[PDB]
Formats: C-alpha cells, structure tokens, sequence
C-alpha cells in the first residue's frame, strides 16, 4: 500500500476476500495468526488513508454474510455494492447483441423464443450461449448459427441438474 | 605369447574403469574453494547493476553482481546464482521450475491403445472438438469471436469409464500430460499448495501442447456453510487461486480444464460456471453399441474356444460398467484354473455376470 | 465388391430416358447410400455415385438433376468430400451450353446449402460460380447487388488459410466499387491483406495490379498524395525485375504527381536519381 | 617385445597412484562423509548442472558433479551433501518421508489353515486371488486376467479378519505390513494421503507384502451426506487407493487388503478386477 500513495492514478483490486470469513483460532500462531495481523494492519494502513484520497482499495467476495462486520464501520469499508442477477428483458438484450456482433448470425435465427421465458439469470448464462450453440456450430461444422441451435442448447445452458428434473413442487 | 594377448587388451580397458572414474573427483577436490551456490530470483531493478534478489533458501539477502555476465538475463522472472560467503552473483542459469514429482508426473501420456473403457462415439468425440481444434487452426473461434473453451467435467462412479479417459485419449493427442494428484498437493506443513500448481503452468507458456488432469477431487467440493472447519478453512483459501488460472492474467486454449468428482453435492458453484465447465460426461449404462468397443478388448484378452455368443450377455448387463465387464472373464476364468484349460464356456461366462448382480451396491 | 453390377445398370441410361433412371435407378443410389452413412468416412469409393450423377446430368433436363441434388445435400450423401465431386463436376457440362441455362444455373447457386452458412467445402469455385454469375449480372444493369455478393463470401471459403484464392476475389469486387461511384467502398474492403505480400518472395503482376485499382480510387477523391504512395513499391519493381520499358513512362508521371504535394519527408529523398537524368528532355525538365 | 619390461613395472607401479587414489583422498571426504552432516534431496535430474534442495529448506545449486551416476538422477530424491561445501556423498535410501506410519512385522505367525476354521470355503476362493499369481503368472497372463489385490471381510474376531490375514502371511512367506485405519486420518492436511503412494512405494521396491487395514470403519464411516466434507483426507484416501492399482501393478510385492467388524457402507465403486473382489460376511 506504500505504492498508493507515492502514484495517485493507482488502482489496488484484492480479488477474492472471502477465503477468510468469520475467524479460526485452533494452533494460534501456526496457519492462522497470517490474516488476524492483517486485520490489525488493515487498521493501520487505511489510517493514512485520506491524506491523499488517491487510494482504490476494491475487495472481490462471494457470501458475504459471514464476513467482519467490524469492517462496515466508516474509515476502512463504507458502502458495499450489491451484486445480484435480477436480469430483465431490456438488460439480457445488450449482452446478446456484443459478443454476436462479430460473429456472423442468419437473420432467421433469434433469442425471443429464450429471451421471453427466460427469468432471473446472470451473465454467465448469456456468456455461454455464444459457447454452446458455437460449439454446436463447430462439431456439425456450420459456420453462422441457426434458430434450432439456440433452442438445442437451452437443455444443458439453462438447468444444469442432471439428477432428477427440476421444479419438483408443482411437477 | 598369445594367451595374454587377449588379456592385456581387457586389462586396458579396465585401466580406463580404474582411471576416469576418480578423475571427475579430483575437480571436487580442487573445488573447494567455490562453495556450492544457493538459490535466488532476479525481483525488481534498483541500482545500475546490483538488483534486489531474494533468496528462497532463507531471509532476504541483496548480493553483488560480477562482469562475466551482462544485464540482459538479469531482468525479473529468472533464476540466479548467488554466491554464499562473497555474496556475488556468479553466472546465469536457466530458470528452473523444479520438475518433482508432483511438479511433472514421471508417467507422460500412456503405452495403452484406445480407449477400453470407451464406446461412446458422441460424448468421446465431443471432447476432442474443444481440444485438436486450437491446436493446429484456431481460426473457427475467431469469426465467432469468443474464447476458446476448457470446460471438461466427469460426474460419476470414479475409475469406471472415468479416470482411464485421461491416460487413454490425452495419450493419443500428443500433448504433454501431467497427472496432478491431490494428495500431493496437500503439504501438511505449511503448505505451498495451489502456489505448486502455478509454477506448473510455464511448461504450458514453453510447451503449447500441454494437458493437466485432475484426478478425482471431492476434497475442495464442500464449502461447508458452517464454516466451522480447522484445516479445510484453508482449503477454500487455496482454491482462490486455483480459480485465478481461470479468470485472471492467465489466457491460452491450449492447457484444458479437466475436474473429476463422485456426488453433485454442495461442490461450488464458481468452477461450475458455463465458461469454466462446459462439457459434462455423465457415466450412464448404454445399449450393445456403447459396449461393444469394450466387448472386443475384453475379447482378444482371453484365449477360448471360438464358439461364443455375447449378444445374450449384453440383455444380461444390469448395473454394469467397464470395471464390471472386467469381472466377468475375472471371475469365470477362476473356474477354470483347476479345470487345467484356459477355455472359457459361454455358458460359464454368464454365470459370473449373474454373480457381478447379487454384489452390486 | 459391389459396384461390379453397377455396370449392368448403364445399359438403361442409353436407350431409356434419363427421367425413368430418377426413380429406377435412385434406388440402387439409396442402397450404396445405406452402406455406410455416419458409420466411417469411405467404406469402398465415393466416386461411383458422382459418375453416376454425371451421367444424368447431359441427358434429361436440368431442372430434374437440380432437385436430385437437392435431398442428397439434405441428409448424408457419403463423404462429406463427395458432395464436391457429385456438383463441381455436373457444372462442367453447364460451359458448353448456357444460353436458357444461365437463369436454370441460378436455382442451382441457391440449390447448394455453402451458399448463406458454409458447412464443409472450403474451395472458391463456388465464389467463382457467383463472381461469373456477377459478370452476367454487370451486363443485365445489376451494380448495387454485385458487391455484397463477393464480401463476406471471400471469408467463408478460406479466411486465413489461402491468400492467391483471395486475391482475386478482392480485386474484383474493388472494381464493382470504382463502376458503382463510391470510392470510399473499396478502400475498407481491403484491409487484412496489408503489405503481407511484400513480406513473401516477388510474384510480379499481384503487386501491379492492386496499385492501379488503388489510384482509381483516388481518382474520385483528386487525392495527389496518396498516388504517389502506391507509384513508389512499383517504380522499384520495374527498376529490378522488368526492364526500363514500361519504368520510363511509369516514372513520367511519377515525378509529375510530386509537384502537386508541398514536398514531404519521403519527397526530399525522392529529388535526386540516378537514372532519370537520361532519355526523355522532360524527365530532366521535372527533374 | 622389449616393452613389456619396463612397461608391467610402471603400470603395477600405478596401482596406489590411480586405484588407491579414491581411497587416498578421501582422507579429508571421509570426516564429511562421516553421517554428521546435512542431507539434501535431489530436484533435477549451460553444459550440464542440477538443482539440489536440502532438507534444511536451502536450495542450492551445483555444476556437472561425478559423484553421482546420470542413473541416480532423480527428481526428489534422498541424499546427503557436505555442512558446508554441499558436495553429494552419501545418498539416501529411497521412500521419501515416512514408511506407514505404524507397522507391525510378523515372518511366519503361528496361526495357520489348522488354526481356522469355517474359512476353507473362501479361503479356496482367496488363493485364486492373492496366492496363485504371486508365483505363477503364465495362465494368467495367456487370459489377460488380473488378479486383484485382495478382498474385503466384515465379522467378529477369533473366527478370522486378523487371525485370517496373519495366517495368509505365513502360508505364502510374504513380508506383513499392518496400518490401522484410524491411523491413516491425522490432524494435517493430507497427513496419511501422502503416505498411500508411500506405503506403495515402499512395498513395490522391497520384498513382496501384503498391507492389511484394521478396522476400515474408522476411514469407512462416510455414506452419501454432506458430512464428508468435514474430513476431505479420508475420500482422497479412498480415491487415491483406487486409480493407482493399475499404475503401481505388474508386480507381486504390493497387495491392498481391508478388514473391519461390519460394513454399513456400500461403495459400487469398489467392483473391480483389481479392486476389491471378495465381500466375506
């Protein structure tokens, strides 16, 4: 953190935070002791924080339910940014039409039939439709990617459960 | 006269074993004076010659340099040689990963043909699409404009139709395949863990046609939600890494992604995203066409008689997969080892395919 | 093997019309269809059944034969390196005649599935059939439609795998620009080609030709600047491998296009020569 | 012809200048081959040089050295360097780390065929297992056939289990190498997981065995549920004696058996020609 504040236009980004989560004590000094000296170090060097304010400090995590609420506490974490799906219809369209723009696609072939019914996914689901489908391109050796291709594909893209079905409440 | 002839000329020769054998010992000898050089890596540039180097065989030391060499290999991401007493640095030696065991597998490839425990012509070839293709003209991927993928997932019973595949069809790519085994990785005392894997990867920067294979790890699949672990906690600390090779700095095609486990129980969900597995082989139990390629192998194994029906054994099959159909001939040919006759009845055969069902589960 | 009794079934295709042996005949075709399909790639050979197909093709009308290669291309039909041979060579006999057949040919274009999605013939014969297909439509009055054709159809056969089959196909297509009016058309249409050629052994013309198309362009747009850019790799082609006949008047109007620029950092260098002080007075004079 | 007189005086002469002189420098060598010094282990196998890390966590490095062979050139591989010149010379035995973790070693035990009895029905079953291709490999390998390992056997003790697989020792004369399986889980990550290709690697190189497992309740207590990731060194354990049959086979001096009092777990995927073939209630 000596870097931050020598070069101002410097962005630190610490991916993956979550590796520690609520606390371990156990041996103590051995295997442990590593993080629970940072926690006392992430309150001293984010203490000359400010002066400069040029400093960027971007935490990556996944639960972060079990993570130090201590840190919440203004002057080290202030505001946390939420990262869910909730995808609608206007936010899936953009992404279809980015990664598909250098690719060549039929004008016969169209996501409505996937985009309508369709609720609640993320971008990993829409990231991999220009995988799959291009895969299924690939092993029949088509260069652009047909409609029934698309459709094809939404078995394995969308649910992933290979155990039994899904949705077993109402059947 | 001619009787020592012969022998004086074998005496030469073994004066040649009783002399170059001591004399690589007498540079030893004389070596004495330059003591056996430790272990240091070139890390950031900092006076005109001199750089910060710090030894991995202890503390941090910075050494002198000396003239013999020139700062063109001195840059970072190189080994160096550091002297112990005069504190120097000697010469410059090629960057050395540390092929152990664990690092490179001494086992490359296989000396087996094709696959036995195959038969599957769609699932089996649908692997190969994702693998030969960057690796003579990745220009499919290009027009489509994505990244090539290295999603392999293996969900089923372990060992039957499943790890054989990795020394079976990775043998006959021609690529460079090291078995990756989690229990030597472990490194119960302070561990180094997915810090060993990464060393792994510059074969994949020096040798494109590289495979890595993860041989049946259920040991990283549970998150435990409790969190109430002791030594697993650091576990999922040491998996962040592993998952960086696939998301950060790190992009090739040539290196695939292969991750085999027994149950889909709470195994976490990050890895399973649809860019980092893709391609799922379930382990089912397939019709005559699917075990047919087997039944063939399993064939030319055993010497009998040429008079067999195998397509009433196949309706016979319950249960069975390319470990089971070991079993058969295994245990029918047991019968016949006091019957002094390798041949093996039909009839015979199918009564240890009965016996394979009662012991099933 | 089995294409021995083959031969008994050429006697029909004689005497008997051709349309008798699109029903007749197409059995026997469906049975060595049957022999292998998906299974391997050549069980015996792929060739019988485009000789077959070449039979049919100068003896019924061609607007039968258009709709029998139509449910061969739908399903299998054998290797996928016999589709080629069981088409390519049916349109040999199409060169002879033409006349009422360029309109039949047309069908036969849209007939193959490569194409609107190329699926596994990689070759450019197929761009061929549509660039000859172009030069028919330059004399009908088509102009608009010419160039879209040749576009992203260049990509489809060999994107980066051959460059000579490119290179013609570039060419043409920059001149279906210069007729259509639109000079900035062709200038984007050649991009990924670059100086690649100078960075391989000398092929002469390929080089003499893409510079002429290029000063068409600029022709439109009375750029003087950027002629004299394309003049300089040939001036120092004709200056190497052919003789000074066609350099001398090359360089006539070389130096006459460097008056029309305010001089340059390539200019300063390009004043004094050694082999312009001879022959022609004028070439002196602008010298 | 005249030769010879001079030339057999000047070469017998030679013999301590050449011979001798192994022997005659190691005035000095011999002090540091003395065992107070510090080993080393062996990561590599420009001209020629090797990396040698030692066991006191100092790697360091060494050029073209004629004390070792390019034969004994292994990746980690036990030996042992001078205190301070760190020169090779006493090489360790090979098995790095431990041997299996606990042991107990018994030649010829005094149970036998006599001293059981009621087992005579698999025990005709177990010799077409363990016994017969211990010896004689020709009918086995005119059929292709590959006997397993071993077997697995659940029950009360003094009917077999342990004095069944002690007296199997005796009859083929094979060393006996016993692990407990509450043994194998330890407190570290991959503490007995390490020692599954240990304890293989030591019963491949040296003499013919067979390991038995007391108790596999203590490692085999896991069913289907999610509790099995409390401890992951117990199913790598498992996974790991399963795929490595076939790449530790083609010999006769490593032999995988499991014993406990009962079994509550059933496992499809024990079913092998090399795995476990008998279950013994």
């Amino acid at each position: 953190f000596r870097l931050a504040r020598e070069n101002a236009p410097s962005i630190i980004f610490i991916d993956e935070v979550d590796s520690i989560a609520t606390k371990r004590f156990d041996a103590q000094t051995g295997s442990d002791r590593e993080v629970q000296r940072i926690l006392i170090e992430l309150l001293t060097q984010m203490d000359g924080f400010d002066q400069s304010t040029n400093v960027k400090v971007i935490m990556a995590t996944n639960r972060a339910d079990t993570l130090d609420p201590a840190l919440l506490r203004p002057g080290r974490l202030d505001r946390k940014i939420e990262f869910p799906s909730l995808r609608d219809r206007r936010e899936r369209r953009l992404i279809f039409g980015t990664i598909a723009s250098k690719m060549s696609l039929a004008p016969e072939a169209d996501l409505d039939s996937l985009i309508i019914r369709n609720d609640s996914l993320s971008g990993a689901v829409i990231a991999a439709i220009m995988q799959e489908a291009g895969l299924r391109a690939v092993r029949k050796n088509r260069y652009v990617i047909l409609q029934s291709d698309l459709e094809e594909a939404y078995a394995t893209q969308v649910k992933t459960d290979n155990t039994v079905d899904k949705f077993d409440f109402y059947k | 006269h001619r009787r020592y002839d012969d022998q004086l000329k074998q005496r030469r020769q073994n004066i040649r074993d009783l002399e170059k054998l001591y004399d690589k010992t007498e540079n030893d000898i004389k070596a004495l004076q330059s003591i056996g050089q430790l272990i240091g890596e070139v890390m950031k540039e900092l006076s005109e010659e001199k750089y910060i180097v710090k030894a991995s065989s202890g503390p941090r030391y910075i050494v002198g340099v000396r003239n013999s060499v020139d700062r063109s290999k001195l840059k970072k991401g190189v080994r160096v040689t550091l002297d112990i007493t005069t504190l120097t640095i000697m010469r410059i030696l090629p960057r050395e990963t540390d092929p152990l065991v664990y690092n490179m597998t001494s086992f490359e490839q296989g000396e087996i043909t094709f696959d036995g425990i195959g038969g599957l012509t769609e699932q089996i070839r649908e692997l190969r699409e994702v693998i030969e293709l960057p690796l003579k003209n990745p220009e499919i991927f290009q027009r489509v404009g994505i990244k090539p993928p290295k999603g392999v997932l293996l969900y089923g019973p372990p060992g039957t139709g499943k790890t054989l595949l990795a020394k079976a069809v990775a043998a006959t790519i021609g690529a460079n395949f090291i078995f990756s085994p989690a229990s030597g990785i472990v490194d119960k005392y302070i561990g180094e863990s997915a810090r060993i894997i990464r060393e792994m990867f510059a074969y994949a920067k020096e040798h494109e046609p590289c495979i890595i294979f993860m041989d049946e790890v259920d040991a990283i699949g549970g998150r435990r939600f409790s969190e109430g672990t002791s030594a697993d906690r650091e576990i999922q600390r040491t998996l962040m890494e592993l998952l960086t090779q696939m998301d950060g700095f790190d992009n090739l095609g040539q290196t695939k992604i292969i991750m085999a486990t027994n149950r889909p129980d709470t195994l976490d969900p990050a890895l399973l995203r649809p860019g980092r597995l893709d391609r799922k082989v379930e382990i089912p139990l397939p019709n005559e066409a699917g075990r047919l390629e087997i039944f063939k192998i399993h064939t030319a194994k055993v010497k009998k008689t040429g008079e067999f029906d195998f397509e009433a054994a196949v309706k016979m099959s319950d249960g069975f997969n390319g470990a089971d159909i070991r079993n058969c001939a295994t245990e029918a040919g047991f019968f016949a080892i006091r019957d002094d006759r390798d041949h093996i009845n039909p009839d015979d055969l199918m009564k240890a395919v009965r016996k394979v069902a009662e012991v099933k589960k | 093997k089995d294409y021995s009794q083959i031969l008994k079934e050429e006697f029909p295709k004689i005497d008997s019309l051709a349309q008798n042996d699109c029903n007749s005949a197409l059995d026997q075709l469906l049975v060595l269809e049957k022999k292998t399909r998906q299974a391997s790639d050549l069980a015996s050979s792929k060739e019988v059944l485009a000789k077959i197909v070449d039979l049919l093709a100068s003896r019924n009308k061609w607007d039968d034969l258009n709709e029998q290669l139509t449910l061969l291309s739908k399903k299998h039909g054998q290797l996928k390196l016999s589709i080629q041979y069981m088409i390519q060579k049916v349109m040999e006999y199409l060169k002879s005649s033409k006349s009422l057949d360029l309109n039949t040919r047309i069908s036969v274009i849209e007939t193959i599935r490569v194409v609107t999605e190329n699926k596994i013939f990689v070759e450019v014969e197929r761009a061929r059939v549509t660039k000859d297909l172009v030069e028919i439509k330059k004399e009908e009055g088509k102009i608009d439609e010419a160039a879209d054709i040749l576009c992203e159809l260049q990509v489809e056969t060999y994107g980066s795998m051959e460059m000579s089959e490119k290179i013609q196909f570039i060419l043409e297509q920059m001149e279906l620009s210069i007729l259509k009016g639109d000079y900035s058309q062709a200038t984007v249409l050649s991009r990924k080609i670059l100086k690649k050629t100078f960075k391989n052994p000398k092929y002469e013309s390929l080089k003499l030709e893409y510079y002429n198309l290029l000063v068409k362009i600029s022709l439109h747009k009375r750029e003087y600047l950027e002629v004299a850019q394309y003049l300089q790799e040939i001036y120092q082609t004709d200056a190497i491998k052919s003789d000074e006949a066609k350099w001398k008047p090359v360089l006539s109007h070389i130096v006459y296009f460097l008056v029309l620029s305010p001089y340059g950092n390539l200019q300063n260098d390009l004043i004094h020569k050694i082999q312009n002080d001879n022959n022609l007075k004028k070439l002196e004079s602008q010298e | 012809i005249r030769i010879f007189r001079s030339e057999l005086q000047r070469l017998s002469h030679e013999n301590n200048v050449m011979l001798e002189k192994i022997k005659d420098n190691k005035e000095k060598i011999k002090n540091n081959r003395q065992l107070p010094y510090l080993v080393a282990n062996v990561v590599e196998v420009v001209g020629k040089a090797a990396v040698v890390k030692t066991s006191s966590r100092q790697t360091v490095f060494l050029p073209m050295v004629g004390l070792v062979d390019p034969d004994k050139l292994k990746p980690n591989d036990l030996v042992g360097v001078n205190k301070d010149s760190y020169l090779i010379l006493d090489t360790l035995p090979s098995e790095f780390d431990s041997r299996v973790k606990a042991m107990e070693v018994d030649e010829k035990p005094t149970e036998t065929y006599s001293d059981v009895g009621g087992l005579d029905k698999q025990i005709e079953e177990l010799v077409e297992a363990i016994v017969l291709p211990m010896k004689r490999a020709d009918k086995f390998k005119d059929m292709g056939i590959r006997a397993p390992k071993g077997a697995l056997m659940y029950g009360p003790p003094g009917t077999g289990k342990t004095l069944l697989a002690r007296a199997c020792a005796a009859q083929t004369n094979a060393t006996f190498l016993k692990l407990a399986a509450p043994q194998l889980v330890q407190m570290y990550i991959g503490e007995g997981a390490k020692l599954v290709r240990d304890a293989f690697a030591l019963a491949k190189e040296k003499a013919p065995t067979i390991i038995f497992i007391d108790e596999l309740d203590a490692i085999g207590t896991k069913r289907f549920d999610s509790e099995k990731s409390g401890d992951r060194e117990v199913q790598r354990t498992m996974l790991e004696l399963l795929n490595q049959l076939d790449g530790f086979s083609s010999d006769d001096r490593v032999k995988v058996l499991a014993a406990t009092n009962r079994v509550d777990v059933l496992d499809p995927a024990l079913l092998r020609s090399g795995r476990l073939d008998r279950k013994i209630e």
